[PDB]
């Protein structure tokens, strides 16, 4: 019922017990369950929606709020490719000169005819 | 393990682990010092090529 | 540097499409040292040292170049502006 | 100040003192500087 | 490999709160000796006891038993149902 | 592609490096913050891993000065000029490898103890199977980037047959353009900032062990792998089992 | 002696003969079968380095054909370059000191019959990565490395977090 | 650890600990079946290897270049380069 | 095994014998159509997969999947197409009934009910069976050299040539049909052996026989799709409208 | 919420536990963390004297909140216990005859 998709499954049932969903992981493993594998008592009522709180569920972390965690994870996303643009302004000059290559720019060796030396060729 | 309170006990390791170590560690220090020695310009960035 | 070769010579010792220009002469005697030996560094330092030698030479007509290529740079921000 | 006193004490005795922990931190060193230094005089 | 048996608990844990402090005495200590009454510790003395015995076994224990072995040899026929070392 | 090639032998030597410190302790723990001194009591395994370490942090005599240290070179000599921004980029990066790879030989090999006492009589090393393979990842970790350093680095090297675009070539450029400090810079600072990581392990060792509030969480953002195993796990495959459910 | 069909073949042998033959040899001869021929696997590939830093011509097979449609022919076809000994001197000693490294590191684990298997099933579409002459090889080798990546960190099926 | 295990399931890979006690016979038969297949594949893939450059020769390379011109005359087809 | 193997393929061959020929003029208009609808099955109903509590269930949605892919082959109007989804309609036929023999073949004979969430660990005490789920599920995935990934590679490549853009999208069916047989594959495999599920007999000899005729008729088709171009090389060409 | 009882002392005694143990996997040096335990330890000893249940329902929520702020990432977690990477290797399967399904074979 704390998930917005387990709310919206409240006029389907209409036998069904509806108990609270809790994820599988988050119980203790220190108490001694039927399933130590799964956390899971033998005939523990299982939730509306089930495989989303199972132990084979996802990882589901329990550290940060998730929109926190969002936050955190734009932010650095943006402080390395914002401070590394901005970088590009501050850049030194070349000492060197690029290199420079003969016979009209190598043109007939990398492919090339009279005609159609302009895609081919580079440095003369 | 016969003092839980007092002061460990000298290790014991047997021959072959201690001169695998010297050796090893040897080669480590004299390769470094051979390379320092062969490249120390050109690893330290000595004789420039840029013209005067 | 060494002279320049012919068109049809860079074709038959096969240099590579970037190592020719005005220094690849030096090459063409290095690579195949080389290849006499197994490309080991201690063996045939003598050429690898010319061809360097070669290079460093065309290296510095390029900063050369690059220095007096900056200077028409100033002198046009100079005489643009009056 | 220090309810379990002697307890921390193999912390820090004979074994795992300030000397010891680095004692074998350079187990060739010794070694090769004497080497070394045979190599640079043998090389002439 | 190695394994324990009762005796190298019963050593481990004697020697382990020979070293602490805030015992009463050095002597009165046995298998039997309640923790809280017998060795004079307080509420909050025995969790830091119980802190080090958990440390000293490499084992964790949770707080539903933390409270459970008031005595010594409770203690030790607790550390001798694990298999862990 | 000679990065490629030496640090296998990096690797593979500090993965069963780890696996021998792991493997010779009575519980078989991970974490470093419970491994403590183990110099006087694993030396072998010691003499591995810093084989290991230093040529991992590309120190001079080593494979890792050859197959580290010209690619942070290549940065500053290619011929776009945005490139000078991955020279940084990329320095940051070795500077960094220092402060792990002495993390990981002060806090199971220099510092206190700081298991329980059995794992420190119970010390001791594996039979051959164990100890002769990293001797010859050793050895290999050592020799090879001198031995293989003509075929893949080299100066005219007709070996690989990769055609380079000629206008876009710069190792030329980047083995003579550069000048004494830029060079120097890394093997200095990676060396130097080694030496401060330990000695500020071992002396003052409360500049890392503070308990500021900011700086903690910043630690538990970068504990929990920049937190996106969050961040994918969350908002994509949450999401994406949650829209198969609809 | 091919020396390609024996640093393709052999690591093949190295798989295929610890399952059929799994059983009936036991693991303490798998230890040593397992690692000898990659032993071998190894030593013939440093000699072919060798070889091919004499002249650079590599040697390709070419075996039967895998489909051809109009405008198309996908065969099997397996060619060692440079960048191709490179890696494969890599892979090849790495692969060769973990199988020794692994003869005592798991000396307690029970099932290290299917444990040799895969490792030098990971060492073999490894081989096959690598060498292969066409992108398809190189989608072959690809795509049964992801699987040995499953089969491999899982192989504690009864822990749930390698799962 | 060596735990009980049950001897009644029958895997192909050998089961917990797989120690046969004709380990050195069979082994005998599993070196001779790996040392006849490596020696019969090896010899067989012999004549479908070839060396990579070298096998054909200039001439020929040099008057299929001239027949593709020739083909692509015809067909009044310009250079790729030519605009 | 003779609905999911035989009659599903029976339309596959009835879209190239009765409307490729004669509806020529009448398809180019209307192939965006259906390119449109096998899409949005492959987006669609490998999706609905990864929620199913039962599974025989998956099995099915997964033979959709698959026969979505194949009539997007058929309907390029191209040659590498028709070719693709006939090696998928051949390979499909062999790794899906062996499937149904390892859902309510097997298991069901055993267990006689076919819920998920009472299967764990089933490699403890079927090793041989457990191998039998992992290669006919890395089977069905399209793993290369079992000749569903010969089909579905040739089948994506021919909708790529008559639309790149539906082919690009379509091309994420090999992670789609990833997800869910493997999710399958490694739940039934891994953990320990469960509470609910008294040991019973290792997999006999009659349903390994079937077994291995079902693999090995895959793994031929894998390592050599030209068995059958002997046959097939008139009809690549008899359905081609391309003028 | 409730003066000196049993429902009060299980209360602290989980909390000083994990007071402790959420300092024992924050820092290494040994030396700091023996130090940083006997002050954690001087901070229980020094306000355990409230004679009224509201400021120590004050205190004692305040404390449950500090002791919130400085959760760690990974506990240490002993490798046999479940938060570690010993947990279920190989556990030694369960002793069962087979049960058999048909009558036929097998
Ligand atoms: C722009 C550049 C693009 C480059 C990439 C950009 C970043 C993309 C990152 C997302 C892609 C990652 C691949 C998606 C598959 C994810 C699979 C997965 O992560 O499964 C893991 C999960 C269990 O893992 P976990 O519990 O975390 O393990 C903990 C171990 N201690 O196992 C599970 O149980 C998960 C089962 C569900 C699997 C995910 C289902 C949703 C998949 C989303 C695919 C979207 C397809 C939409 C198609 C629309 C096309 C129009
Ligand atoms: C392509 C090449 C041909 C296709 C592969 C040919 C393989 C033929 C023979 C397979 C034999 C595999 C086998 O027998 O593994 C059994 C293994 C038993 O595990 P065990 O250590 O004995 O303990 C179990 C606890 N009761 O059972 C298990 O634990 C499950 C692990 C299965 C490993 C199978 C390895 C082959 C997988 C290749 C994937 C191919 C996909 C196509
Ligand atoms: C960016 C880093 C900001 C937080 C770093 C931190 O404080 O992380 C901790 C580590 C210290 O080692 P520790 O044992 O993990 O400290 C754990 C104790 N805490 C939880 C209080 C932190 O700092 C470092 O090694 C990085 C310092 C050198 C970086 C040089 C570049
Ligand atoms: C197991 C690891 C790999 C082992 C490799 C062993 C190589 C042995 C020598 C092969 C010689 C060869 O295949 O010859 C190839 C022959 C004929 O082709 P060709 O035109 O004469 O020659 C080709 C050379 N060209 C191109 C230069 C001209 O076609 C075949 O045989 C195909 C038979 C396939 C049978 C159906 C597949 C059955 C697989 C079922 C498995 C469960």
């Amino acid at each position: 019922i704390r998930a917005s998709f387990d709310k919206a499954e409240e006029p389907m049932l209409g036998d069904y017990p509806d108990i609270d969903p809790f994820p599988a992981q988050l119980k203790n493993p220190y108490k001694k369950y039927d399933d130590q594998q799964d956390r899971r008592n033998l005939e523990e009522p299982l939730s509306v929606n089930d495989d989303l709180y199972d132990m084979w569920s996802p990882d589901r972390f329990t550290h940060f709020k998730n929109q926190d965690a969002l936050k955190y994870f734009i932010g650095f996303l943006t402080i390395f490719f914002g401070a590394s643009y901005v970088a590009t302004y501050f850049v030194p000059e070349k000492a060197a000169i690029p290199r420079e290559f003969p016979y009209e720019g190598l043109w007939k060796e990398s492919g090339g005819t009279e005609k159609s030396k302009a895609f081919f060729g580079q440095r003369s | 393990n016969y003092k839980w309170n007092g002061p460990l006990p000298r290790p014991h390791v047997s021959a072959g682990h201690r001169i695998a170590t010297k050796f090893l560690g040897a080669t480590m220090f004299f390769w470094m010092f051979l390379r320092i020695k062969e490249e120390y310009p050109a690893m330290l960035g000595l004789h420039n090529f840029y013209p005067p | 540097f060494p002279p320049l070769l012919s068109q049809e010579d860079m074709k038959k010792h096969k240099i590579l499409l970037a190592y020719r220009d005005r220094c690849a002469a030096l090459l063409v005697p290095l690579n195949e040292c080389r290849k006499k030996n197994y490309y080991m560094p201690w063996a045939c330092g003598h050429e690898r040292h010319e061809y360097e030698m070669c290079e460093v030479a065309d290296f510095q007509r390029r900063v050369k170049a690059m220095d007096k290529l900056k200077a028409e740079k100033i002198e046009q921000a100079k005489a643009a502006a009056a | 100040k220090d309810p379990w006193a002697r307890r921390e004490a193999w912390r820090y005795q004979t074994n795992f003192t300030r000397a010891n922990r680095f004692k074998g931190a350079a187990p060739g060193f010794g070694i090769a500087v004497v080497a070394f230094g045979a190599y640079l005089a043998a090389e002439k | 490999a190695h394994v324990l048996t009762k005796d190298m608990i019963q050593e481990r844990i004697v020697a382990l709160l020979e070293s602490f402090d805030k015992v009463n005495d050095a002597k009165n200590i046995t298998a039997t000796a309640n923790l809280t009454s017998d060795l004079g510790l307080d509420s909050l003395d025995v969790v830091e006891v119980v802190m080090a015995i958990e440390e000293e076994f490499g084992l964790e224990i949770p707080d539903h038993d933390a409270d459970e072995i008031k005595t010594v040899q409770q203690a030790i026929d607790y550390v001798s149902a694990q298999p862990a070392a | 592609l000679f990065h490629l090639l030496g640090h296998a032998f990096f690797k593979a030597l500090l993965f069963m490096s780890a696996g021998s410190i792991i493997h010779s302790i009575l519980n078989e723990s991970q974490d470093i913050r419970t491994y403590g001194g183990l110099l006087s009591y694993l030396p072998y395994t010691y003499i591995c891993i810093t084989i290991a370490s230093l040529s991992l942090m590309a120190m001079p005599g080593l494979t890792g000065y050859y197959t580290k240290d010209i690619i942070i070179e290549s940065t500053y000599g290619s011929y776009s000029i945005s490139n000078y921004v991955v020279y940084w980029i990329a320095y940051l990066s070795a500077v960094l490898t220092c402060v792990y790879s002495m993390k990981i030989l002060y806090l199971t090999f220099y510092s206190n103890p700081n298991n329980n006492t059995i794992t420190y009589y119970n010390a001791h090393e594996s039979n051959i199977y164990i100890t002769l393979p990293m001797f010859i990842l050793a050895i290999f970790a050592m020799f090879a980037g001198w031995i293989l350093k003509d075929i893949y680095l080299g100066v005219g090297t007709d070996f690989v047959g990769t055609h380079i675009l000629p206008n876009n070539f710069s190792y030329f450029d980047t083995e003579f353009s550069i000048t004494q400090f830029y060079k120097l810079l890394p093997l200095i600072s990676a060396i130097l900032v080694s030496i401060l990581i330990v000695v500020l392990n071992e002396f003052f060792a409360i500049v890392f062990n503070l308990n500021n509030k900011y700086i903690n969480t910043v630690y538990s953002i970068f504990n929990q792998k920049l937190v996106s195993d969050q961040i994918l796990n969350h908002f994509i495959i949450f999401k994406g089992l949650v829209t198969s459910g609809n | 002696y091919n020396a390609i069909s024996l640093i393709i073949i052999l690591p093949c042998i190295s798989w295929l003969f610890p399952l059929f033959f799994g059983r009936q040899l036991g693991y303490v001869f798998v230890t040593r079968m397992t690692s000898t021929l990659i032993i071998i696997t190894t030593l013939i590939t440093y000699y072919y380095f060798y070889q091919l830093l004499g002249n650079n011509n590599p040697i390709n097979l070419e075996l039967f054909n895998y489909l051809n449609i109009d405008y198309l022919d996908i065969n099997y076809n397996f060619e060692i370059d440079a960048l191709t000994i490179t890696m494969l001197l890599a892979i090849t000693t790495i692969s060769s000191m973990v199988h020794i490294y692994s003869i005592g590191y798991m000396e307690t684990d029970p099932h290290q019959v299917r444990f040799f298997s895969l490792l030098s099933m990971f060492t073999f579409w490894m081989i096959i990565l690598v060498t292969g002459s066409n992108y398809f090889v190189l989608f072959v080798g690809w795509e049964f490395i992801g699987v040995t990546s499953y089969l491999l960190i899982s192989f504690w099926v009864t822990r749930l977090q390698a799962m | 650890g060596r735990y009980p295990f049950p001897k009644d399931v029958i895997s192909m890979t050998g089961g917990w600990w797989a120690n046969p006690s004709n380990w050195k016979l069979n082994g005998l038969f599993a070196t001779g079946i790996a040392v006849g297949l490596a020696l019969w594949v090896s010899t067989a893939t012999l004549p479908y290897t070839r060396r990579r450059e070298g096998i054909t020769s200039e001439s020929d390379i040099s008057k299929w270049n001239a027949a593709a011109g020739v083909w692509r005359e015809r067909h009044g087809k310009i250079s790729t380069g030519e605009a | 095994m003779i609905l999911a193997g035989l009659i599903l393929k029976l339309a596959l061959y009835a879209i190239l014998r009765l409307l490729l020929p004669l509806l020529c003029e009448a398809q180019i208009l209307y192939t965006p159509m259906i390119y449109i609808i096998s899409l949005l099955t492959i987006i669609l109903t490998s999706l609905a997969t990864l929620r199913q509590i039962d599974l025989k269930v998956i099995i099915a949605y997964s033979s959709i999947s698959h026969m979505g892919i194949a009539i997007l082959g058929v309907c390029s109007n191209t040659s590498l197409g028709i070719y693709g989804s006939i090696v998928l309609g051949v390979a499909h036929g062999f790794v899906s009934p062996a499937l149904f023999l390892i859902v309510g073949g097997i298991l069901y004979d055993r267990y006689h009910i076919r819920i998920v969430n009472y299967y764990k660990g089933l490699t403890t005490y079927m090793p041989q069976l457990a191998t039998y789920i992992i290669i006919l599920s890395f089977a069905n995935i399209g793993t290369p050299l079992t000749g569903n990934f010969t089909g579905e590679f040739l089948s994506l490549q021919g909708g790529f040539i008559r639309n790149p853009i539906i082919g690009g999208i379509s091309c994420i069916s090999v992670l789609l049909a990833a997800i869910y047989q493997l999710k399958l594959t490694n739940k039934l495999t891994g953990g320990i052996s469960s509470i609910y599920m008294h040991r019973t007999n290792d997999v006999t000899i009659r349903e390994k026989f079937i077994m291995n005729i079902l693999i090995i008729s895959t793994l031929i088709i894998g390592i050599c799709p030209q068995i059958m171009y002997n046959l097939l090389y008139w009809t690549v060409n008899n359905y081609i409208y391309i003028i | 919420p409730v003066p000196f009882s049993a429902a009060n002392k299980k209360l602290v005694t989980s909390m000083y536990r994990q007071s402790l143990k959420l300092a024992r996997n924050w820092i290494s040096n040994r030396q700091l963390f023996r130090q940083k335990a006997v002050e954690i330890r001087h901070k229980f000893d020094q306000n355990a004297q409230i004679s009224n249940p509201r400021l120590l329902a004050r205190t004692l929520d305040e404390t449950r909140a500090h002791l919130y702020e400085f959760r760690h990432p990974d506990p240490i977690v002993p490798p046999s216990f479940p938060g570690g990477t010993k947990y279920e290797r190989n556990v030694p399967p369960r002793m069962e005859k087979i049960m058999q399904h048909n009558l036929y074979e097998p």
